[PDB]
């Protein structure tokens, strides 16, 4: 059975401004099989009622997903993407940087 | 608008 | 000027944890604008586009019963590829579709798909012709002589070159607001200090639509492929789309780094570098 890792970004829909609101995503791709499990952190702890986007997929079949929140940054709190796939041995942590 | 046309392998 | 509309669809199974769930989406460009989920509490083809809303209630009817049929036959498929695969009723298996046709400017067919994969091989898919097959293994080689027997190619040609197109030029014109503007990116560079030694130079192009782009840098005029950071194109979440480009740049070489944008809604490719 073929297995493919997926690919992993955390960012905001809108250049990040401290105090304003905004969304913060977590974009997770190329992955086989499609199982998968994502949650967005908030200080290392899981956000509420996160929404994600409905199964699709690439031209070379690999799928994709969004997950995405409504979020206010600030300089001192800290968010972060928590993914978890068959192709891992344990979760992976993507911290959003708000330069990439 | 989709096919309506049932196809099994 | 170009354009498409994509059907996808993806079964999973489950066993021991009832039937395997089935979603489909569709797509004209890269906007959604439909979609279905068999685990939905009361499943229905449900409006994702504004310019969609406007279909009555015999098109949602039509698209419900079509997505529920194709939910029940890809079951029955994937019952049948464990028998060509040899394979055991334990483990989850995958079945994804996607068909649709591309159209010019003009509104006329360019090419028509319906592929399929198995656990995310390909599997068989109708070729450029609307007539033909090509069968990645064996076991789709006796798909390929049931829809030979069967002509299916000729059923899937006239829906392509057909209904297809027709939907689509429909599509486009509800939704001219927005399935005909390009929205350019918004672009800039960032700078981002690594060492005494070197510096990021990121270049950022943001909010635009479609997603088609294209990003590069280049040092005193010479492409930088193998050295360029390039993420993939994502979604911001507001139809748009964002992708950005980074070089790492010895200490004092700035200035030769230029990046390059080119997009559909862009008149000119730009040239940009930073600006401190
Ligand atoms: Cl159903």
């Amino acid at each position: 059975m073929i297995q493919r890792t997926p690919k992993i970004q955390v960012y905001s829909r809108h250049p990040a401004e401290n105090g304003k609101s905004n969304f913060l995503n977590c974009y997770v791709s190329g992955f086989h099989p499609s199982d998968i499990e994502v949650d967005l952190l908030k200080n290392g702890e899981r956000i509420e009622k996160v929404e994600h986007s409905d199964l699709s997929f690439s031209k070379d079949w690999s799928f994709y997903l969004l997950y995405y929140t409504e979020f206010t940054p600030t300089e001192k709190d800290e968010y972060a993407c928590r993914v978890n796939h068959v192709t891992l041995s344990q979760p992976k942590i993507v911290k959003w940087d708000r330069d990439m | 608008g989709r096919l309506n046309a049932p196809i099994k392998v | 000027g170009s354009h498409s509309m994509r059907y996808f669809h993806t079964s999973v199974s489950r066993p021991g944890r009832g039937e395997p769930r089935f979603i489909t989406v569709g797509y004209v460009d890269d906007t959604l604008f439909v979609r279905f989920d068999s685990d939905a509490a009361s499943p229905r083809e449900e409006p994702r586009a504004p310019w969609i809303e406007q279909e009555g209630p015999e098109y949602w009817d039509r698209e419900t019963q079509i997505c529920k049929a194709k939910a029940q036959t890809d079951r029955e498929d994937l019952r049948t590829l464990l028998r060509y695969y040899n394979q055991s009723e334990a483990g989850s298996h995958t079945l994804q579709n996607m068909y649709g046709c591309d159209v010019g400017p003009d509104g006329r067919l360019l090419r028509g798909y319906h592929q399929h994969a198995y656990d995310g091989k390909d599997y068989i898919a109708l070729n450029e012709d609307l007539s033909s097959w090509t069968a990645a293994d064996t076991a789709a080689q006796i798909t390929q002589r049931k829809w030979e027997a069967a002509r299916v190619a000729e059923q899937l040609r006239a829906y392509l070159e057909g209904e297809c197109v027709e939907w689509l030029r429909r599509y486009l014109e509800n939704g001219k607001e927005t399935l005909q503007r390009a929205d350019p990116p918004k672009t800039h560079v960032t700078h981002h200090p690594i060492s005494d030694h070197e510096a990021t130079l990121r270049c950022w192009a943001l909010g635009f639509y479609p997603a088609e782009i294209t990003l590069t840098w280049q040092r005193d005029g010479e492409d930088q492929t193998q050295d360029t950071e390039l993420v993939e194109t994502r979604p911001a979440g507001d139809r748009t789309f964002q992708k950005w480009a980074a070089v790492v740049v010895p200490s004092g070489e700035e200035q030769r780094y230029t990046c390059h944008v080119q997009h559909e809604g862009l008149p000119k490719p730009l040239t940009l570098r930073w600006e401190p």
